[PDB]
């Protein structure tokens, strides 16, 4: 309930309507695993992981048969065939061409480890702020209007389960942005004034519940000779 | 160019300016209802009303204030165009991008008339002028030199790439929630006390 | 033939790149240009293997004249794909706003479509007001660490030969670098599921009797039963990434 | 240069992975909704330019 008073609901709204909301949270959970299984590229982004350090693995072992430029490419039959001042001049090919494929394999992970450490530290932010508590930041935690979330752990990386809340069933209205009444202009206090044809109501924004007009959801504060399109009607007390 | 080659972007700039188009008509006639579920239409005054009241001042100070409000709203958008025309370095964040790519174009197609050490720097003078058991020698270091500098351009692209992602993450998050929301950090979304985008 | 006025003692041309681009005939002094003749990628459109076996081939960057049957896209030439006029969410990206599909099985290029086209009936005296919602619950994956390693110099590169380590202790100390690298590296590697991981500094433990007024955790709470004891979505989670 | 080993095929890849990476950029930028609204004909906001 007051999750939901977090983002403008008002706590009856949740009190009267308990077992519908379980009942989609249920259904909604019990979707996830569906989901999950049914998309074969669902965690490319743990996979790609694994792919790229067994790639990197295997070229840079199956560098070591390269020749480089040289007699053959291994050292113990190029030194006991040939005089050594010539292998002296061989082995240098070899050690320059395995110290660069070193150097290139040490950049690749360096600038590998910087996208994953950038990674990293928005899990932990998300971490941090959608599960601890409630976020305001507009489709940071989500897509809708942030209730909770729940972590899950996978090898190399965290899994999040965000729960929103979607509005539907919208209507037409009528609306006025003020009420006159004996040349006082009247402002609901939160919500919106609203019509269905003949009456008059005010109501909260994300739901429809009307209400009788009363000075305790209104504060008059000016005059009915200043606002455009000012609407008169009578207010109850 | 030899072997250097520059590929398309896949959506041209009528499909950018579409969805750009699309963005501005949501935000309009919707406000912020359209980027969390589906679009609910409101009147621009009382859109303009709630977002004042979003950041602590009552609907009755927009209600009585409408004209000077639009007047100055007029005025604002109407000094842009003259302020980015006027400042010369206004755009300097998108113009670097553009040479720093020909920068490093060039330098990479100049290389090719290096001699690193060698009789000559081109390949078919060696090879009309000399036998191939003596053409190795000759060719081995014009290969070390071509091979030094297409890895040093790879690594500096790759460096330019991060740093490009990283802005694009940014301008995504910028998007995301000054345009479809009100934002109450601070100096996230302008200098003030943020009202839209 | 060229319009480059050479003056009466030149022979030869260049440009910005500093590359031969006209030559003077001996026997009859004329002015010629010089281009390279056309070259360019290629690429292979196909769909899965399990599906069908035909493949269409892209030309990057040079017109039809050089080489359904022929088109002509902004990023090249586009041979044994048909062109069509519906509009679809792309498939397979080929260039500038084109893409292709397998859609009586033939293989079609289009131009995608952005999305559904809507319009909101906007008028200064009227309001919508949503009257029943929904719940929805969505997922989100980010990976945290990778692999770390060490690598030896002597083992790697010499082997066991002396006389190849006794080079290759002339060049320096390339190797004390590869090895601060790497460890800093695997350092990294460890804070980084330190940090996320490690947020609270005490183990809650939930009540025996799972009653929460209807909500029903069953799917993501751990499970006893289980030695590993993984919730059931964890368990998935694990057997698929293999 | 075939005894030298297999560079090349390394720059392919990182050339490949930076043009999906640059394809990726604007299409997380920009396509944020998937619907297209029109603004209505009558451009009258209450007193506002757009
Ligand atoms: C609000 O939305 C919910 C979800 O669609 C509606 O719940 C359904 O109501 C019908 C009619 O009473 C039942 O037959 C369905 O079984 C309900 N669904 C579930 C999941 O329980 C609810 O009726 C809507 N509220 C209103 C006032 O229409
Ligand atoms: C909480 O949800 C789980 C998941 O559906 C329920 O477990 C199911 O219970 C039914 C009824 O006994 C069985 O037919 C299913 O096979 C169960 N599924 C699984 C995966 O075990 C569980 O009963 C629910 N808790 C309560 C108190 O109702
Ligand atoms: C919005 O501002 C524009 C620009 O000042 C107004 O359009 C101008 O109208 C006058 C008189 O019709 C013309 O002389 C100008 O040439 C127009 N400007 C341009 C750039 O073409 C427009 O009238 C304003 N909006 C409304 C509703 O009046
Ligand atoms: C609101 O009214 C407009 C015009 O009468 C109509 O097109 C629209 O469908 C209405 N809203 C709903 C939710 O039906
Ligand atoms: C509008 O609401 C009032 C108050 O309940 C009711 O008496 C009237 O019949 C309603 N009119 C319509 C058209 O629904
Ligand atoms: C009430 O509103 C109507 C229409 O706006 C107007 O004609 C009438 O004069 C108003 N009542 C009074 C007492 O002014
Ligand atoms: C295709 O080649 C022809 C050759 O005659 C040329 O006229 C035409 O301009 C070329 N198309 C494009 C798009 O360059
Ligand atoms: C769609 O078909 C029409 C037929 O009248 C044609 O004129 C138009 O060029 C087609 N659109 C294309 C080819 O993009
Ligand atoms: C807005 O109200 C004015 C009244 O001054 C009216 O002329 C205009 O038609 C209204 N807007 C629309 C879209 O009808």
């Amino acid at each position: 309930a007051y999750r939901f008073n977090g983002i403008g609901v008002t706590q009856n709204v949740l009190y009267e309507n308990q077992k519908l909301i379980a009942n989609q949270f249920n259904s909604a959970i019990g979707k996830i695993q569906d989901s999950l299984s049914s998309t074969p590229s669902a965690l490319g982004k743990l996979q790609d992981v694994v792919n790229h350090n067994a790639q990197a693995l295997n070229t840079l072992v199956k560098q070591l048969s390269s020749k480089f430029g040289a007699i053959s490419s291994v050292l113990n039959d190029i030194l006991s065939r040939l005089d050594p001042p010539e292998a002296e001049v061989q082995i240098d090919r070899l050690i320059t061409g395995r110290l660069q494929s070193l150097q290139t394999y040490v950049t690749q992970q360096l600038i590998r480890a910087a996208e994953i450490r950038a990674s990293a530290n928005l899990a932990a932010t998300k971490m941090s702020e959608c599960v601890l508590g409630q976020s305001k930041r507009v489709d940071f935690c989500g897509k809708g209007y942030h209730l909770m979330s729940f972590p899950q752990s996978a090898p190399h990386g965290v899994v999040f389960l965000h729960v929103t809340y979607v509005p539907a069933q919208e209507k037409n209205f009528t609306t006025a942005p003020a009420i006159c009444h004996d040349g006082k202009a009247h402002f609901p206090r939160e919500g919106v004034f609203v019509s269905n044809g003949t009456h008059w109501f005010v109501t909260q924004r994300n739901f429809y519940e009307p209400q009788i007009i009363t000075t305790d959801n209104t504060f008059v504060s000016g005059n009915c000779d200043v606002v455009i399109g000012i609407v008169n009607n009578t207010v109850y007390d | 160019f030899n072997g250097l080659t520059v590929l398309p972007p896949l959506l041209t700039d009528e499909m950018i300016a579409q969805y750009t188009s699309a963005l501005l008509a949501g935000t309009i006639t919707s406000g912020w209802t359209f980027g969390a579920g589906p679009a609910l239409q409101i009147p621009f005054p009382m859109q303009m009303a709630y977002r004042f009241n979003g950041i602590g001042v009552t609907q009755n100070v927009l209600y009585e204030n409408q004209k000077l409000i639009a007047n100055q709203f007029n005025s604002a958008i109407g000094k842009i165009q003259d302020s980015l025309s006027s400042t010369p370095s206004a755009l300097g964040k998108l113009q670097d991008v553009v040479n720093h790519n020909a920068q490093a174009l060039n330098t990479l197609v100049k290389q090719l008339s290096s001699k690193f050490g060698a009789i000559s720097s081109v390949l078919n003078d060696i090879l009309s002028r000399l036998d191939p058991p003596e053409a190795e020698v000759q060719i081995d270091r014009l290969i070390t030199g071509r091979l030094q500098s297409l890895q040093t351009y790879v690594t500096q692209q790759l460096i330019r790439a991060a740093e490009i992602r990283a802005s694009a993450n940014l301008a995504a998050t910028k998007m995301s929630e000054c345009v479809l929301g009100q934002s109450k950090r601070v100096d996230f979304c302008g200098k003030g006390y943020h009202l839209m985008s | 033939e060229s319009n480059k006025k050479f003056l009466p003692f030149q022979q030869f041309g260049r440009d910005i790149a500093d590359t031969t681009d006209a030559v003077r005939d001996p026997q009859t002094l004329e002015i010629l240009d010089i281009t390279p003749c056309s070259f360019g990628g290629v690429s292979v459109i196909t769909p899965g293997t399990n599906t069908s076996n035909q493949v269409a081939v892209l030309y990057q960057g040079v017109n039809c004249t050089e080489v359904s049957n022929v088109f002509q896209t902004r990023a090249g030439c586009l041979i044994g794909a048909e062109y069509v006029n519906n509009s679809y969410e792309c498939d397979i990206p080929i260039g500038a706003g084109i893409c292709a599909s397998y859609q009586s099985q033939s293989i079609i290029a289009y131009t995608m479509s952005l999305g559904a086209e809507n319009s909101v009936a906007y008028s200064n005296n009227s309001i919508a007001i949503p009257t029943n919602f929904t719940i929805s619950v969505t997922t989100e994956i980010l990976p945290v660490s990778m692999t770390k390693t060490s690598v030896d110099c002597t083992m790697y590169i010499c082997g066991d030969s002396t006389e190849c380590s006794n080079l290759l202790l002339q060049y320096g100390s390339f190797c004390t670098q590869l090895k601060r690298a790497l460890t800093g590296i695997a350092v990294e590697q460890d804070k980084n599921t330190q940090e996320v991981f490690a947020q609270v500094k005490q183990i809650y433990k939930t009540p025996p009797i799972k009653y929460f007024g209807g909500f029903n955790f069953s799917q993501i709470l751990p499970d006893p039963s289980k030695p590993s004891k993984r919730s059931p979505i964890e368990d998935l989670l694990f057997n698929k990434v293999t």
